[PDB]
RNA sequence: UUAAUUGGAUUCAACGCCGGGAACCUCACCGGGGGCGACGGCAGGAUGAAGGCCAGGCUGAAGGUCUUGCCGGACGCGCCGAG
C-alpha cells in the first residue's frame, strides 16, 4: 500500500512513547501518579487541579 | 452488440420498455455498467436486467453474451443507442451494459417485455 | 487496452481456459506462469503441468 | 601453526550446530545467539549460504553492523555500511566471534591544525 | 454484623459534616459506634523549575495537594443502615461501605 | 577453582591456565597483536595510544604541551 | 577536526544551564530510499478513471518500481490556482 509509508512504529519505551496530553511535546514529562503533562503545562494548570503553594 | 451483426429486427416496443424503464429503476436500484463487470455477473446469474446496446466493436468482447444466453435465464433486451443509456442510469458517458438488480416499481412492463423477447428469439 | 481473450469460446459454447481459485467462484482468473498456477490472489505451489 | 579456536580446527567448527558453537563464544555472543537472529540477519545469512553454494555471483552489500561473524562466512568479502559508503571486509579465521561493524570505522582520524581565536584566554 | 465506613476528601469541612451526620444518625438510635478515627493525611508534593528557558538563576515551585481521611466502625442494624445509605455526600467526598 | 585463574578458557587450547613472568607478558602481547592483524577497532586504538574502553577524550587524558595562539 | 560533529546562553545575572543521565525514538544535523495537494477548474475516463496484488529482478530491504497478467468500479497533480 501507500499509507504504510506514513505510519510510525508502536514504541513501548523511550522518550518517543510519551507526549503531553495538552500540547504534544516530547521530553520533560511529569509521570507522577499518572499525570502526563509537561513541566511547562503543569505550572499554569496546577491551581485548577487543586494544588497550592503553602511554602 | 454491434449493428454489423444481424440477430433480428429492431422493434420499437422493446426499446420503449428498455430505455424508458431504467430511469424509474435507477432511483430505486443499483447499477453495474461495463462489459467485464457484467460478464462475471451474468455468468453467475447476478445480472437481472441485461440491456445490451449495439455500439461495441470488434466481434471480440461482444462475442460472449449471446453464446451465454442459454446458460442462464438472463432476462435481456437490446438497446439502440449508447449516448443516453448512461443518462438513463449512471454517469454521463457512453455505456453498453447497464445491468441492475431488483428495480423498484418496474415489474409488469419488465415481465411482459421479457416474455416477448423469450417468445421472439432465443 | 482491452484484456479479454485467450478463452476458447465458440458460437454456442463457453468454456474457460484458466480455472478459478478453489477458494472463490468462477470468474476470477489465474495468470499464465506455466510453472505454477499463479492464481494472482491465492497462489499455489503445485508444479502445474 | 594451523588455526585453532578452542582446540578445534576450522573444519570441526564448520560441522557444528549453532548451539554447540555458542558454547565456545564469549558471553555476549552466546546471549545474542540464544535470543535469536533478527529478520535482517536472516536475509543476510540466506544470501551468504546462497553465495557459498555456488550461486549469487554478485558482491554482498549490507546495512547490518551488528551481525556476528560465523565460521561458514570465512573466505567471503562483505561490504559494510559505515554511514556514507560501503567498505570491503575480507573475513579471516581469526575474526570468529566479532561484530562486522568493528571492521568499518565511522569516524576519520584527527590531524589537528593551529588553534584559532578564542582558544586561549588571551585571544578573546 | 459490623460495617466499616471509609471517607476521604481534599476539603476538611465537608468530611466533618458527613461524619457528624453519621454520628447523629447513630445517636438517634440505640447502636454502638466506633468513633471517627483520623488516619494520616496524604501529601502529594511536586517540585518544578519556573523559567521556560534555561537562562537566569534557577528557582523552583513546590506544589502540594492534601487528602484527608476518616474511619468509622458501626454495627449493622437495618433501621440505621438504611439511613446512612440515604445520606448523600457533597461532590468532593468519597465514601465506601463494606461488611466485616 | 577454575574461576580464580588469570587466563580461563585459553584462546588456543581451550583450557584453564595461569601464567606468570615472561609467559604472561608474551601472552598479552600476542592478544594485542592478534587484534591488530585483523584491523579491528580496538587494535587501531591500541596502535594510536588512545583510550580503548569508550572514554570521552575532549577534556581529560591530556598528556602534552600547551600550544600558542 | 569532520560527510555531519544540529542549535540557544558569555561579568555578577553563560559554562551538572535549556529539568540536556541522546544506543533506536527524542532530532532539529549527515548519506540514502519512499509518501502526501481540502475546494475550484483543464486533459482524460464504465470501449473502465483513480487505486491493490502470488511469483522474480532492481535494491541495505522493499508490488517503491520493473518483468509476468490478474484483481476494482468514478473520479481525475499529467496542467493551472489554492491549501
Ligand atoms: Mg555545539
Ligand atoms: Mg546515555
Ligand atoms: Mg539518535
Ligand atoms: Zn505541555
Amino acid at each position: 500500500a501507500k499509507a504504510d509509508y506514513n505510519k510510525r512504529k508502536p514504541r513501548k519505551f523511550g522518550k518517543g512513547a510519551r507526549r503531553c496530553i495538552r500540547c504534544g511535546q516530547y521530553g520533560p514529562i511529569i509521570r507522577i501518579h499518572g499525570l502526563m503533562l509537561c513541566r511547562h503545562c503543569f505550572r499554569e494548570v496546577a491551581p485548577k487541579l487543586g494544588f497550592r503553594k503553602y511554602e | 452488440a454491434k449493428p454489423s451483426y444481424v440477430k433480428f429486427e429492431v422493434p420499437k416496443e422493446l426499446a420503449e420498455k428498455a430505455l424508458q424503464a431504467v430511469e424509474i429503476a435507477r432511483d430505486t436500484g443499483k447499477i453495474r455498467k461495463g462489459t467485464n463487470e457484467t460478464t462475471k455477473a451474468v455468468e453467475r446469474g447476478q445480472a437481472k436486467l441485461v440491456i445490451i446496446a449495439e455500439d461495441v466493436d470488434p466481434e471480440e468482447i461482444v462475442a460472449h453474451l449471446p453464446p451465454l444466453c442459454e446458460e442462464k435465464e438472463i432476462p435481456y433486451i437490446y438497446v439502440p443507442s449508447k449516448k443516453e443509456l448512461g443518462a438513463a442510469a449512471g454517469i454521463e458517458v457512453a455505456a453498453a451494459s447497464v445491468a441492475i438488480i431488483e428495480p423498484g416499481k418496474a415489474r409488469d412492463l419488465v415481465e411482459e417485455i421479457a416474455m416477448k423477447v423469450r417468445e421472439l428469439m432465443k | 487496452g482491452q484484456k479479454w481473450k485467450l478463452y476458447i469460446v465458440k458460437d454456442g459454447k463457453v468454456i474457460r481456459k484458466n480455472k478459478f481459485c478453489p477458494r472463490c467462484g468462477p470468474g476470477v482468473f489465474m495468470a499464465d506462469h506455466g510453472d505454477r498456477w499463479a492464481c494472482g490472489r491465492c497462489g499455489y505451489t503445485e508444479w502445474k503441468k | 601453526k594451523e588455526f585453532r579456536y578452542r582446540g578445534y580446527t576450522l573444519e570441526q567448527l564448520m560441522n557444528m550446530s549453532l548451539e554447540e558453537l555458542a558454547k565456545l563464544l564469549p558471553a555476549r555472543q552466546r546471549r545474542s545467539l540464544k535470543r535469536g537472529l533478527t529478520p535482517e540477519q536472516k536475509k543476510l545469512l540466506r544470501k551468504i549460504r546462497l553465495a557459498k553454494k555456488g550461486k549469487y555471483n554478485k558482491p554482498i552489500r549490507t546495512h547490518c553492523r551488528d551481525m556476528i561473524v560465523l565460521p561458514e562466512m570465512v573466505g567471503l568479502t562483505i561490504y559494510v555500511h559505515n554511514g556514507k559508503e560501503f567498505v570491503p571486509v575480507e573475513i579471516k579465521p581469526e575474526m570468529i566471534g566479532h561484530y562486522l561493524g568493528e571492521f568499518a570505522p565511522t569516524r576519520k582520524r584527527v590531524q589537528h591544525g593551529a588553534p584559532g581565536i578564542g582558544a586561549t584566554r588571551s585571544s578573546m | 454484623q459490623k460495617a466499616r465506613i471509609k471517607l476521604a476528601s481534599t476539603n476538611v469541612r465537608s468530611l466533618e459534616e458527613v461524619a457528624n451526620q453519621i454520628k447523629q444518625i447513630a445517636e438517634r438510635t440505640g447502636v454502638r459506634m466506633s468513633g471517627p478515627i483520623p488516619l494520616p493525611t496524604k501529601r502529594i508534593r511536586i517540585v518544578t523549575r519556573k523559567s521556560p528557558d534555561g537562562e537566569g538563576s534557577a528557582t523552583f515551585d513546590r506544589w502540594e495537594l492534601r487528602i484527608h481521611k476518616r474511619l468509622i466502625d458501626i454495627e449493622a442494624d437495618e433501621r440505621a443502615m438504611r439511613q446512612i445509605m440515604r445520606i448523600r455526600v457533597p461532590e468532593d467526598v468519597t465514601i465506601e461501605i463494606e461488611l466485616i | 577453582p577454575r574461576w580464580a585463574v588469570n587466563r580461563p578458557k585459553d584462546y588456543e587450547t581451550g583450557r584453564d591456565l595461569h601464567l606468570i613472568t615472561a609467559k604472561l607478558d608474551m601472552a598479552i602481547r600476542e592478544d594485542i597483536m592478534r587484534l591488530r592483524r585483523i584491523r579491528a577497532y580496538r587494535g587501531i586504538r591500541h596502535e594510536l595510544g588512545l583510550p580503548v574502553r569508550g572514554q570521552r577524550t575532549r577534556s581529560n587524558f591530556r598528556r602534552g604541551q600547551t600550544v600558542g595562539v
